[PDB]
């Protein structure tokens, strides 16, 4: 399983910033199969944030740090997981996770983003 | 002369100056024994020891008006250079250049090249390599630029003639090291990888040999290209009628009756994905992958009850089996004539269709899988025996002594040689004694046995080395070779099973006196001597396909895994390391490509893999049908020049049995000498009437009349013959009848022949044999005793009836007269091929005797993995709580050497192979529980076996039975032995066919439009335009798909008329131009007959699709459209002289098929008297059985090619419960049991498969020969 | 394996009789649960009458005066996957002879699927006093000693006229 994400990704203050994570397994995605875990964590040994997630359909659980500022950007169906934000504020620095898991594959896949913002 | 070695200087570039201005002013041949590459002429003598490897004139006068130099190599090789300096900037007089020179032409130059190739194909073979690996081929990309630049340094990059660049293989090397440079620094990585494989191909570059070897195969495979076009025409026929026939047919399945929520079969249709909700609306066989195919005819697959029969879903076999586009029948039909796996597409298409449509199948096997396989093996033979010729003809172009001497007269006598002789029978005899329930007093004595055989052997060693010097004894290969197994015996006796097995060699020492089994050493001999560069680019072309397929497709085998495999683990065959690699090729190379192809497909694509297996299965046959053509000829001729006298010096055998038998003569005498001092006219008309009623015309037909009725009676006897008692009755009074005429016939050819005439006459004795059978039969019958043990068992013998057929049809005796001429040398290869396998049978034993034993779950199949249960009192501890459980053995095994010559049997046939090699590479060991792929490299057993039996012992199979054919073509008189008298007439008459001259041009008409029409119509133009105007026709019928659009089908239907009406139109017109001398041309005649039969098929086709409803009808109609498309053969000189070849060969195939179908006639009998009620099982179902003579001769048919015999035979080694029941009652009928006759079916089995591989191969291949060669004469 | 043979029609009164029902089904390797009930309709009467049931290894006989006691199974026996549904008359009478029906209730097990499926097979039934020969028996045997002996008398005309020449002819030369 091969996930690939950018290991830091800068973006400038008020702009909208799209994290880009995605995986080539060689089975179809099956909606019905497609697990999906998306988590934020301020550092590295910091705790993950459990905030977006695809099990059936796009669930967005709409913490209250990031409001309503963020999407879904990509698509399963072509193996794109990316993740939208709107207007990056400074304290949305830090570091995103991905976590994609598409049976019937066994392996476990894992991306990591570090979000910047400039001013 | 010596004196022309002279140094290339300054005053030498002053004369080529001078001489270049006076071929500038004037404004031949090179020497072919000069030639760079090849050694001096023997003129020269000596090299001087100053002029080596340095500039010297060129030695050829030709190049004196050139800027060309010679260097002189040791070792007397000759390298043509260019006295251009190279570069335009490095003259020949320059220490750079002369560095160069000499570092090329050194041989340790190609020693170190080869060794880094070598070196380097190792580490080609790492599937993931270490981190470190990278520093070594830096390495090696060093020392190839090094190579490459010492090349150009020395000869010059490109610039002239002579320079690097003008080597093709130069070329091959510049691309390596740029493709090296460029993936390291400017960087898909698969592709790279692939391309790094062409530092392989160097191999043929640096190993002196194999260029030309590769020259030859190149030049070889020039002469195959109106066989590949034929081929490919063929094949392309064959596509389209069963794109005609079976289109969209393998989408059949049985759907469920009942379904509830208003669902539709489209609504459950668009939810589906998995085969386990599929499973719950379509019949699956348990265990399968695809729904049971049924069909819509009454000899078709049948659906259970609450099933009905649809067109939906996809093919078989992940969607690739199918005959709906052109495509798909093209591959299918590719499959056909290679006969790989082709039992299951036959088995399939049957299922889904219908069991008339055999005819298809029969036509296509026969027609294409034999006869386009025997042209291609004939045009090989003659490109290798053109090339051989060519060759041949340019080459004609003080207390010591005591002892010695003692022990000499001891152990040199001949009677020595005849004890040690028995001696290696008695051992071989004694260790096949070896078997997996051997108790240990059988284990003692074995071993006790074996201790005195190697004290016996090691003994005669000493003796024979004490008797003379071991600088005379170690001269001799036999005491070489024997000198070895002693001391591996020894080794082995201080010390495994390989070792034991080691001794088994020794049997070769019969050799000497066995001249057959001496060719089987010529030929081994010949594949590493003569033939020693041919093998090694059969190797080195196996080793380059295994590592390009691993490196293609080994990652996507690893990734898509759940694709092919259920439990997601990798299958038995892939490619994700070398060794699976290699064997996949290997197995391609045997003739299985398809199985693995379709996983091949399913995981890494349907344009990737169909390309690398179609070239490997090119090449590789191309390259082994090279091999063994060149080793069968020159085995079975070029060993034939009379080098030596017969035994000049007798054998010692020999002189034993010369002198045994002079002894027996002297013993002879003195005993008799001992003993005897000791102590009526009108019976000869009544003979001459009974001559003239026998004789006669009306009688004999009579005769065969009954003979034709009372052998198609068999065919009744059904297990369906309880429903039809009339015909019961009937078919009794008529076996009365039968056997009354009979009996009246012997008795009328007894009084007219007379008893010794009648009696010294195998046909008259067989009549004799058959009629006392029936006798003897009927008498009981009428005693009462019908049932009376082996008299009841003596009624099975009624399918020897048709056995009369062969001495009243001449085409059945004619080819039987030559099999009963070969049987001798037929018996002479079968002892040898025994002797042979016997080794591997026993070597087989000790590797694998008894470890075939696994504990089961009956319900699934499945073999418990082996943390649990790991032996079989844990897998009885087991049984003891389960009810399901099975400790099991294979039936086919290598449990003792009777059941180890069956393993190889199905091993060399390729038919059920692979269960053995399963169970050998996971067997343990004795009373173990077997472990996936524990013995790995079990492989290599049968891949030597494959190669050193199937392959060597078949070569002198081929080789003895046409040289006995031949050597019965000239006893006749060069008479062909294979045809009639009558057909003789035939065949010379239809010989001159193929040399007629052209007889006298049409006269142009008196009419002026019929004469510019004439002018027209007798033109280049007008042929060509109609050439191509079949080819869109052809191109239009492969456009046709299933499933396609109403609208295309109507601008099909509106294209095919518009041809049809060019094609009328053309004919019309050449009828009005050619008045009534159209009709003397055939081509023209069979234009006309084709012109006519496609528009009636359109017409009845219209008709039938309008007023009448039946698409099989429909479909077997629209088969008239291939008339248009058969006249490409017209225009095609190449294929026109094959099918005049096949034309000319047609005679006696016919016979030869007759006298096939008289065989499976009477081996169908016998498999519905005995086969008919055991298990449905493998590869006996519903569907294929032997439960009626359509069933019968289908299956017949079906292993006539050897295909399945493995399968059919499975079911019938059943013999006690469980695996059958011998009590079991069957309904409707009185015989009880469903259990086999492992001794029957083996003897049946084995004994048909022998029988059609010595008619349908080996007659095939002879006539096929014989008759190419006269077609091409 | 399993052959739909059909009954006989013609019982011997005072003898054993066996009366045939064979129903195979389409594919012999489905499960299935069969059980099977008997009518008869004697002739001269005009309703069908049940006179038996067996299912799970046990026949019931409904009370009927001219079965009592002379009705055994005679079908398959151990399963419950019945294909063999004969019974046999162990004592025919001249109340035996009419119209039998034998009723096959089939339930396939499938893939979470159960079909119930029926079949009904009849067997018309003729009581006699002495077993006719076959029609078919008769014709052939004497078809069989016509051709027998018009065969031998050809051969014999033929020795015949060919001996007399063959005599004529050497006794001329
Ligand atoms: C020296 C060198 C010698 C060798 C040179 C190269 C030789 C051959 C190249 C063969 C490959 C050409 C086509 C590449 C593949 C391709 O482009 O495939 C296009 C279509 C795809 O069809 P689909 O979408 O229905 O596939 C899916 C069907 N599903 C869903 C049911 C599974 O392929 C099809 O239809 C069918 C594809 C296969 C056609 C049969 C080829 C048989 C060749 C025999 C060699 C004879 C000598
Ligand atoms: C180019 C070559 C083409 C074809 C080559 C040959 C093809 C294969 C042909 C033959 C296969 C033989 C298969 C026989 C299977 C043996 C089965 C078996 O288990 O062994 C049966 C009998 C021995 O009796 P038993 O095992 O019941 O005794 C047990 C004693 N108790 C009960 C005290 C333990 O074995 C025997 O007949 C001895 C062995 C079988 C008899 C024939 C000898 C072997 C080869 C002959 C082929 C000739 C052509
Ligand atoms: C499923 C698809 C079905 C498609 C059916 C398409 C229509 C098929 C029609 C069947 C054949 C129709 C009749 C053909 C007669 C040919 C003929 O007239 O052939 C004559 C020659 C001997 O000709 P000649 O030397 O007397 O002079 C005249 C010839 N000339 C001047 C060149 C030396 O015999 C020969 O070659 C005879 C060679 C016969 C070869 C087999 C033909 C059928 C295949
Ligand atoms: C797989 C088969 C697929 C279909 C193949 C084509 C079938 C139709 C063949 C033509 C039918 C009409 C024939 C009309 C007369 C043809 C004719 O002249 O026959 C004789 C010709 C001879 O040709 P050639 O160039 O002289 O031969 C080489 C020199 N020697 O030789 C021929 O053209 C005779 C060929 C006969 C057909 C092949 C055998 C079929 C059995
Ligand atoms: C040269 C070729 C033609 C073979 C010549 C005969 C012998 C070299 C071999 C071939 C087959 C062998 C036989 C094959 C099988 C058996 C059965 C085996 O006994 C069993 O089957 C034991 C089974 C049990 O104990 O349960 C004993 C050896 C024997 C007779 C073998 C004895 C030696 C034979 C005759
Ligand atoms: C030329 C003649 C004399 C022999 C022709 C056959 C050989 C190619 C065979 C016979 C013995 C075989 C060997 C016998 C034993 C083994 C051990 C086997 O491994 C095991 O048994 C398991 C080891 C483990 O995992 O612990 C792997 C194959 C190998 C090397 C075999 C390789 C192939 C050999 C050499
Ligand atoms: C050259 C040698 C030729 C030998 C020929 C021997 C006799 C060859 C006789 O061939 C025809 C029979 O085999 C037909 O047998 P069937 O059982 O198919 O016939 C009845 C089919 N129905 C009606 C039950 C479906
Ligand atoms: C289980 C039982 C199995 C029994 C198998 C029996 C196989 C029999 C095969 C057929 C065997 C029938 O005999 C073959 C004949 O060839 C032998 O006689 P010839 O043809 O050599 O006689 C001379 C002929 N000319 C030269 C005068 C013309
Ligand atoms: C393997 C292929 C098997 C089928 C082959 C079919 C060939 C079908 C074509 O046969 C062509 C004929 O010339 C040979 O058959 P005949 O022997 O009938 O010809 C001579 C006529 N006499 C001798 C009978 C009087
Ligand atoms: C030598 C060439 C190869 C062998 C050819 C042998 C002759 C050809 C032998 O063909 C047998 C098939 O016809 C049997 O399948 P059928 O569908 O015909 O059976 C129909 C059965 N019912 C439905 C009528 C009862
Ligand atoms: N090596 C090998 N040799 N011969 C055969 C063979 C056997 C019987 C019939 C046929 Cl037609 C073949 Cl080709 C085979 N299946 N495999
Ligand atoms: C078909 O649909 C109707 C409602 O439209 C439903 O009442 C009915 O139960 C369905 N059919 C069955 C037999 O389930
Ligand atoms: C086998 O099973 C029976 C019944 O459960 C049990 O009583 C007996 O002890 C078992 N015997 C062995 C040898 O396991
Ligand atoms: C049938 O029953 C009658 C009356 O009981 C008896 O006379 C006759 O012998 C019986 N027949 C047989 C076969 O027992």
């Amino acid at each position: 399983m091969e996930v690939t994400v950018p290991a830091t990704l800068n973006v400038l203050n008020g702009s909208d910033a799209r994290l880009p994570c995605t995986f080539n397994s060689c089975y179809t995605v099956n909606h019905k199969q497609f697990s999906l875990n998306w988590t934020y964590q301020e550092c590295n040994n910091c705790s993950e944030e459990m905030f977006l997630q695809f099990r059936m359909k796009i669930i967005n659980l709409k913490l209250e740090r990031f409001q309503d500022r963020v999407e879904f950007s990509g698509n399963p169906s072509k193996y794109d997981v990316s993740v939208m934000l709107r207007n990056v504020q400074p304290e949305d620095e830090g570091i995103y996770n991905c976590y994609i898991m598409n049976p019937p594959d066994r392996h476990r896949g894992h991306g990591k983003i570090h979000l910047q913002v400039l001013m | 002369g010596p004196q022309s070695f002279v140094h290339f200087t300054k005053q030498s570039l002053a004369l080529i100056e001078q001489r270049i201005a006076e071929r500038k002013s004037k404004e031949p041949k090179p020497s072919s024994d000069l030639e760079a590459g090849k050694q001096l002429p023997f003129i020269y003598g000596d090299i001087p020891p100053g002029m080596v490897s340095e500039p010297l004139e060129d030695l050829d006068p030709y190049y004196a008006d050139k800027k060309t130099f010679i260097v002189l190599n040791k070792g007397k090789t000759i390298f043509r250079f260019n006295a251009t300096p190279a570069l335009y900037m490095l003259s020949p007089f320059s220490p750079l250049r002369r560095i160069s020179i000499k570092i090329l032409v050194h041989s340790l130059f190609s020693m170190l090249i080869m060794c880094t190739i070598l070196t380097n194909c190792i580490f080609m073979t790492m599937n993931n390599p270490p981190d470190w690996t990278k520093n070594v081929e830096y390495t090696f990309t060093g020392i190839y630029t090094f190579e490459s630049l010492v090349k150009i340094l020395a000869r010059g990059f490109c610039v002239g003639e002579f320079t690097f660049l003008r080597d093709p293989w130069n070329w091959l090397d510049f691309v390596v090291i740029v493709f090296a440079y460029l993936t390291e620094f400017v960087n898909n990585v698969s592709a790279l990888r692939t391309f790094r494989v062409l530092r392989a191909l160097k191999t043929i570059s640096v190993i002196p040999g194999l260029k030309t070897i590769v020259g030859a195969l190149i030049q070889s495979v020039k002469k195959l290209s109106d066989v590949m076009i034929l081929t490919v025409f063929c094949l392309s026929v064959f596509a389209l009628i069963g794109l005609q026939l079976f289109m969209g047919n393998l989408k059949h399945k049985c759907f469920r009756n009942s379904l509830e929520n208003n669902e539709t079969l489209e609504s459950i249709m668009n939810t589906l994905e998995s085969e386990e909700d599929f499973r719950k609306y379509f019949y699956y066989l348990e265990g399968s992958k695809d729904a049971l195919l049924c069909g819509f005819s009454t000899d078709s697959g049948q659906c259970p009850e609450g099933y009905t029969c649809v067109k939906i879903g996809r093919n078989p076999d992940y969607g690739y089996t199918s005959f709906d586009t052109f495509s798909w029948a093209f591959l299918a039909l590719f499959r056909l004539m290679t006969q790989d796996y082709w039992e299951n597409l036959y088995q399939q298409t049957l299922r889904a269709a219908g069991k008339t449509y055999m005819i298809f199948f029969v036509v296509v096997i026969f027609l294409g899988s034999f006869y386009l396989i025997n042209l291609i093996l004939a045009v090989v033979a003659m490109a290798y025996e053109e090339q051989n010729q060519a060759n041949i003809e340019e080459a004609k172009q003080p207390y010591w002594i005591k002892f010695k001497k003692c022990i000499y007269f001891i152990v040199m006598d001949p009677f020595v040689d005849l004890a040690i002789t028995i001696c290696i029978v008695l051992n071989t005899l004694f260790m096949a004694m070896e078997h997996h329930p051997m108790t240990e007093e059988f284990k003692n004595v074995l071993a006790i046995g074996n201790l005195v055989f190697t004290g016996i052997f090691a003994a005669e060693m000493v003796l024979k080395l004490i008797a003379m010097d071991p600088y005379e004894y170690f001269q001799v290969g036999w005491n070489i070779f024997d000198s070895l197994i002693v001391t591996l015996s020894l080794v082995e006796l201080f010390l495994l099973s390989v070792l034991r097995s080691f001794r088994l060699l020794r049997v070769f020492k019969l050799a000497k006196s066995w001249p057959t089994l001496n060719m089987l050493i010529k030929i081994i001999g010949n594949s590493v001597g003569a033939l020693g560069n041919l093998t090694l680019v059969l190797a080195i072309i196996v080793f380059i396909f295994a590592v390009v397929g691993m490196q293609l497709f080994g990652k996507s085998y690893k990734e898509c895994v759940c694709k092919i495999n259920d439990d997601c683990t990798l299958p038995r065959w892939h490619m994700n390391d070398f060794f699976h690699s290699f064997l996949i090729v290997f197995r391609v190379l045997c003739g299985e490509w398809i199985e693995t192809m379709w996983d091949c497909m399913e995981v890494a694509g349907q344009a990737m893999c169909l390309i690398v297996y179609m070239m490997v299965m090119v090449i590789g046959n191309l390259v082994v049908l090279n091999l063994f053509l060149a080793l069968l000829l020159s085995s079975f001729s070029s060993d034939n020049l009379t080098a030596i006298e017969e035994d000049p010096d007798a054998n010692n055998l020999q002189i034993a049995v010369t002198r045994i038998k002079k002894g027996i003569n002297y013993v002879k005498q003195t005993l008799r000498e001992f003993i005897l001092k000791a102590f009526g006219k009108i019976w000869w008309n009544i003979r001459k009437t009974c001559y003239k009623i026998v004789e006669h015309s009306w009688f004999e037909s009579f005769i065969v009349l009954m003979i034709l009725l009372s052998s198609g009676a068999l065919a009744f006897e059904d297990i369906y013959i309880e429903r039809k008692k009339t015909i019961k009755i009937i078919l009794e009074y008529a076996d009365k009848i039968f056997t009354y005429i009979f009996i009246l016939e012997m008795l009328l050819k007894w009084i007219a022949y007379g008893y010794k005439t009648y009696f010294t006459n195998a046909w008259c004795w067989l009549d004799f044999l058959i009629v006392d059978v029936s006798l003897v039969t009927l008498v009981a019958n009428t005693l009462g005793y019908s049932d009376l043990g082996p008299i009841k068992s003596l009624r099975t013998l009624r399918a020897l009836r048709p056995l009369r057929a062969l001495s009243r049809f001449e085409g059945m005796r004619v080819v039987v007269n030559a099999l009963i001429g070969a049987i001798p040398s037929i018996m002479n290869v079968l002892l040898v091929c025994l002797i042979f396998w016997l080794i591997f049978s026993i070597m087989g034993v000790n590797l694998f005797a008894g470890k075939f034993y696994e504990c089961i779950n009956t319900t699934d199949g499945s073999r418990f993995p082996a943390s649990q249960v790991p032996n079989r009192s844990e897998c009885f501890a087991l049984m003891n709580v389960s009810q399901n459980v099975r400790w099991k053995n294979l039936k086919v095994n290598f449990d003792n050497v009777g059941l180890g010559y069956l393993s190889l049997l199905q091993v060399a046939t390729f038919k059920g192979w692979t269960i053995i090699m399963y169970a050998a590479v996971d067997s343990v060991n004795v009373d173990k529980q077997p472990k996936y792929e524990y013995s790995l490299y079990m492989y290599i057993y049968f891949v030597v076996f494959i190669i050193f039996g199937s392959f060597f012992t078949l070569n002198l199979f081929i080789g003895v039975i046409i040289d006995n054919f031949n050597q019965q073509k000239k006893k006749l008189g060069g008479q062909d032995i294979f045809m009639t008298e009558e057909q003789k007439k035939y065949y010379n008459a239809m010989k001159k066919l193929g040399s007629k001259k052209p007889q006298k041009p049409i006269p142009r008409p008196g009419n002026k439009i019929q004469g510019c029409i004439f002018d027209l119509v007798t033109n280049q133009a007008f042929d060509i335009s109609i050439m191509v105007l079949i080819c869109l026709n052809m191109v239009t019928m492969m456009v046709e798909k299933e499933g396609q659009s109403q609208h295309m089908t109507e601008v099909l239907y509106w294209i095919n008329v518009v041809f049809i009406i060019l094609f009328t139109g053309e004919c019309v017109l050449k009828l009005i131009s050619l008045r009534h001398y159209y009709f003397t041309v055939g081509w023209n005649i069979f234009d006309f007959v084709v012109v006519i039969i496609s528009i009636v098929g359109m017409f009845l086709a219209d008709l039938i699709e309008t007023y009448f409803v039946s698409p099989t009808l429909f479909r077997v109609i629209r088969l008239a459209r291939i008339g248009r498309i058969l006249r490409l053969v017209k225009g095609a000189k190449g294929i026109r002289t094959l099918l005049f070849a096949l034309m000319m060969s047609l005679p006696a195939l016919f016979n030869i098929g007759l006298l096939l179908f008289l065989v499976m006639f009477i081996y169908a009998i016998f498999g519905m008297s005995n086969f008919a009620y055991v298990k449905k099982e493998d590869g006996i179902n519903d569907m294929f059985n032997f439960e009626t003579f359509g069933n019968s001769m289908i299956c017949l048919f079906q292993i006539t090619t050897s295909a399945g015999w493995d399968g059919l035979l499975a079911p019938i080694l059943n013999s006690k419960p469980p695996d059958c029941d011998p009590k079991k009652v069957h309904p409707g009928s009185s015989v009880e049991g469903d259990c086999g006759n492992p001794s029957v079916g083996i003897f049946y089995f084995v004994s048909y498969i022998i029988i059609s591989f010595l008619v349908v191969v080996n007659m095939y291949i002879a006539v096929i020969l014989e008759n190419f060669s006269v077609a091409t004469e | 394996g399993c052959v739909e043979v059909d009954s006989e029609t013609e019982a011997v009164y005072g003898m054993t009789f066996k009366i045939l029902c064979i129903s195979c089904k389409r594919r012999s390797e489905t499960n299935a649960e069969t059980f099977t009930e008997w009518t008869f309709r004697q002739k001269g009467t005009e309703e069908f009458v049940k006179i038996l049931r067996y299912e799970n290894e046990v026949l019931q006989l409904e009370e009927d005066e001219r079965f009592e006691g002379r009705v055994v199974w005679n079908g398959s026996r151990g399963t419950k996957d019945l294909q063999d549904l004969s019974i046999f008359i162990t004592n025919v009478t001249y109340n035996h002879s009419g119209d039998y029906e034998c009723h096959v209730y089939r339930l396939l097990f499938f893939e979470n699927y159960e079909h119930n499926t029926s079949v009904v097979k009849k067997i018309h039934i003729e009581v006699v006093d002495k077993a006719n020969r076959d029609m078919a028996s008769i014709v052939s045997e004497i078809m069989m000693y016509v051709l027998i002996v018009v065969l031998t008398i050809w051969l014999v005309a033929e020795m015949i006229y060919c001996y007399k020449k063959i005599a004529a002819a050497t006794e001329t030369a």
